[PDB]
């Protein structure tokens, strides 16, 4: 499908390091931004970070940066969203989205992954 | 000093006369820094940040002051594809604090890029946006193939001109829907004006307690130099910032963050030449010291 | 870490593309040389322009 | 950082907006305000983007536009489906960040 | 109108402390010896084309600098009262005769380009003098207690910048703003242009003497 | 007299700064060339 797709259900652990991919198709990925967005149970929605496959340029947001890495790897259209240590109080929904320009908005919008991380086994 | 007869000279031999050989220079101590009590950072990130340019036609020119804002983000980070700079120097930018900054904002095409330049010609810089000749400032034609994109329209005028007017007819209303030749890109210029007013945008650079009475290198707003700090009977008006003599020397500059009258005396220089007799017959030396108070050897 | 690895990745751009520069340092002639061009040497002419 | 109504309470076949409220320097600027559907519990959806464009597929009773400072969603004639979250956006230049987003609406509807 | 311009427009070029020195520079000034449009109590309307020279005798209040006016084209609305001064670039709907009392000044304030309050500046004559020069907006005003007997001095009187903040607008037409007291004053205009100075700096600082360059 | 060739790998990009007198990433504490460097820069495009 014509979508920002990611894995099912995941269940893990605080303390290890996950990093999650999006993948990109049916679309040309090259002249368009790509993108993802976080969104607190219950809370108003963060649009995390942001990269451009065209070369690659690297966006994050003052609250979401340094925090996550990301990466768009354009050979095979994925892009990464890397954890190094995970919050018990991380628990959301996450969404990889890819944007535009000018008009600078959202367009088209992924399922989203139920990341729920927490000292339960 | 003989020997500095034997240098000077060139030869092995020096005969009856005083041989002038090089002027006695009294070094400075420990440099001082005196930038304005100032202390907050400026916003560039309302200029560089802010990715909403305005197309040339009607470009926005935003105006900073009061602050020692630090130029090390930009310089170190060389996050961009092409930094032109006329006048200052990429490195050099983080001494000097600056009567007052204006950062030019406006997009244009990757090629044509080169007519952001004092002069050169064409179509965007005969009628829509004309560097000055004398030019000072650095040029940052940042890479945007996915902030500038439509709206971002294009069209002799002064250097720094601004008119936008619309009138078989003819109107030069263009856009460009883009979405690499041919691709626009974001141009940021930042455009300087030194020692013309109280300089109000400063360095990083950590300030540095006053001394007086002593030779000193300084930097007073970038006024880089070295001598000794002494007081005089003359007044600056309080609209003035700093004097000058002939020969562009500023003799006189009222330091900031004190505002306390000082006069830069270079320090103490004399020519020294020897008083030889001749490796013929002695090798004892005499020295000279040209016209300075015994006190100050 | 005072050190890390960049990688230079195949597919990418400019930036990570890498460009195997080597520096050909030269000196002026000061000394004798081990180093020569391919000039076809000759003879010797002597109180001769 | 971008204020909206929290939620929206409505019958069937009402017209209701939604304030897209901000500041001088976010949405007062004179930059486009964007705008989605956000289906609860689904991924969200585009309504309206530059203020007078329509998606393809959209149905008519949703409409965009800005008055200044602030933002307005023209809702006409609600029906038993429009029960979602409903989100803003604009564009910021000097905030650094490429995109802003609203602090949220709920629109419900029995 | 026909009057000798004796001695006024000097002001200090470029905020540089010279003592003692002669400085030649090639900077706006009004020629001496140069001609007044006298004028009282009606108060017309008339142009700044590139650089004009202001004068007058709480009887002149403000200025009214505008290509356009009705809420058309930005305007610079300075005006000297109320304990606070106040110098807009609002697009001001500036009415046939707005006037101060009690304040009745303001018409349709908004949207307003540039925007500045501060401390207010200030037998009795007033000088001021108003110049956009590559974007700066920079403003003089001295006073000078001589008496009414002549309309100007003999003496030479130096100018320093009143604000050195800059605008880099386009002003065309310019109107002072009067005094209906309830007692109407008069008011000079002059005209600067660029013929070099020469400028004669005192020991103590001050501008003594000057000649213009392109006179006799 | 005496000849070296000096062999590294480096960003690609960054060739602008392998030049008698620049201020870039490497040419701050990677290697520095003098200011009065006589020689010849070879680069390619070796990201092959
Ligand atoms: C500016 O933008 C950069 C990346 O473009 C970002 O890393 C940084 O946080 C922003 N802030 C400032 C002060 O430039
Ligand atoms: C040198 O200094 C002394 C005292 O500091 C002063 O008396 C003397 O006049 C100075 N030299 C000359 C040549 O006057
Ligand atoms: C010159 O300055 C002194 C104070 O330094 C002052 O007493 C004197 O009146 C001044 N003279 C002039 C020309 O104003």
């Amino acid at each position: 499908e014509v979508q920002l797709v990611q894995s099912g259900a995941e269940v893990k652990k605080p303390g290890e390091s996950l990093k999650i991919s999006c993948k990109g198709s049916g679309y040309s990925f090259t002249s368009y931004w790509i993108g993802w967005v976080r969104q607190m149970p219950g809370k108003g929605l963060e649009w995390m970070g942001i990269i451009y496959p065209g070369d690659s340029d690297t966006r994050y947001s003052p609250s979401f940066q340094g925090q996550v890495t990301i990466s768009a790897d354009k050979s095979i259209s994925t892009a990464y969203l890397q954890w190094s240590s995970l919050k018990a109080s991380d628990t959301a929904m996450y969404y990889c989205a890819r944007g535009v320009a000018v008009d600078w908005y959202f367009d088209l919008w992924g399922r989203g992954t139920l990341v729920t991380v927490s000292s339960a086994s | 000093p003989l020997s500095e007869t034997k240098c000077t000279l060139k030869s092995f031999t020096v005969e009856k006369g005083i041989y002038q050989t090089s002027n006695f220079r009294v070094q400075p101590t420990e440099s001082i820094v005196r930038f304005p009590n100032i202390t907050n950072l400026c916003p560039f990130g309302e200029v560089f940040n802010a990715t909403r340019f305005a197309s040339v036609y009607a470009w926005n020119r935003k105006r900073i002051s009061n602050c020692v804002a630090d130029y090390s983000v930009l310089y170190n980070s060389a996050s961009f594809s092409t930094f032109k700079c006329y006048g200052v120097s990429p490195t050099k930018l983080n001494d000097l604090c600056f009567t007052n900054v204006y950062a030019d904002s406006f997009v244009i095409r990757g090629d044509e890029v080169r007519q952001i330049a004092p002069g050169q010609t064409g179509k965007i810089a005969d009628y829509n946006y004309k560097l000055p000749d004398d030019f000072t400032g650095c040029v940052i034609a940042w890479n945007s193939n996915n902030l500038d994109s439509y709206n971002y329209l294009y069209r002799n005028l002064k250097p720094f001109e601004r008119d936008i007017s619309t009138e078989n007819c003819y109107f030069p209303l263009q856009s460009y829907g883009f979405q690499v030749g041919y691709q626009p890109y974001r141009v940021v210029v930042l455009s300087f004006e030194l020692l013309h007013a109280p300089a109000t945008v400063c360095g990083p650079k950590k300030s540095t307690n006053l001394v007086k009475n002593k030779c000193v290198n300084f930097n007073f707003n970038g006024l880089t130099g070295t001598g000794v700090l002494t007081e005089s009977n003359k007044k600056f008006l309080p609209f003035q910032q700093f004097g000058r003599d002939i020969a562009d020397t500023t003799d006189a500059v009222r330091d900031p963050q004190t505002l306390e009258i000082l006069d830069i005396t270079p320090c103490s220089f004399g020519g020294v030449s020897v008083i030889t007799p001749g490796t013929n017959t002695s090798n004892q030396v005499a020295v000279l010291y040209q016209d300075v108070n015994c006190t100050e050897v | 870490f005072p050190l890390q690895s960049y990688g230079f990745q195949p597919t990418n751009g400019v930036g990570y593309q890498p460009y195997r520069v080597v520096v050909l340092s030269f000196e002026l002639l000061h000394a004798p040389a081990t180093v020569c061009g391919p000039k076809k040497s000759t003879n010797l002419v002597k109180n001769k322009c | 950082v971008l204020t909206q109504p929290p939620s929206v309470s409505g019958a069937p076949g009402q017209r209701v907006t939604i304030s897209c409220t901000g500041s001088s320097s976010n949405i007062g600027a004179g930059y486009d305000v964007h705008w989605y559907q956000q289906l609860p519990g689904t991924a969200p959806k585009l309504l309206i983007y530059g203020n007078s464009n329509r998606p393809s597929g959209v149905p008519d009773r949703f409409s965009g536009s800005k008055s200044g400072t602030s933002a307005s969603l023209a809702i006409t004639g609600l029906q038993a489906e429009d029960e979602a979250d409903y989100y803003c956006q604009s564009y910021d230049s000097s905030l650094s960040a490429l995109y802003v987003f609203g602090t949220g609406t709920k629109v419900t509807v029995l | 109108a026909y009057t000798n311009s004796f001695t006024r427009g000097v002001y200090y070029p470029d905020k540089v402390f010279r003592s003692s020195v002669l400085h030649s520079t090639q900077d706006l000034f009004l020629p001496f010896f140069s001609n007044v449009t006298w004028f009282h109590f009606d108060n017309p309307v008339l142009p700044f084309n590139d650089g004009v020279y202001f004068a007058s005798t709480n009887i002149i209040r403000g200025w009214i600098f505008g290509t356009t006016l009705d809420s058309k084209t930005q305007s610079l609305l300075i005006v000297n009262n109320a304990t606070n001064v106040v110098i807009k670039v609002c697009e001001f709907q500036f009415c046939n005769d707005p006037f101060l009392g009690e304040f009745r000044v303001y018409s349709s304030a908004n949207n307003c380009t540039f925007e500045y309050v501060s401390q207010p500046f200030l037998k009795n004559l007033r000088e001021f003098v108003f110049k956009n020069i590559d974007g700066y907006f920079k403003i003089y005003s001295k006073h000078t207690p001589i008496n009414l007997v002549r309309d100007l001095p003999q003496g030479f009187s130096a100018l320093e910048p009143l604000v050195d903040l800059p605008i880099g607008i386009n002003i065309t037409r310019f109107q002072t703003l009067l005094a209906l007291h309830r007692g109407a004053a008069a008011y000079y205009v002059g005209y600067l242009q660029p013929r070099t100075f020469l400028l004669k700096y005192n020991e103590n600082g001050t501008i003594t003497d000057a000649v213009d360059c392109a006179l006799d």
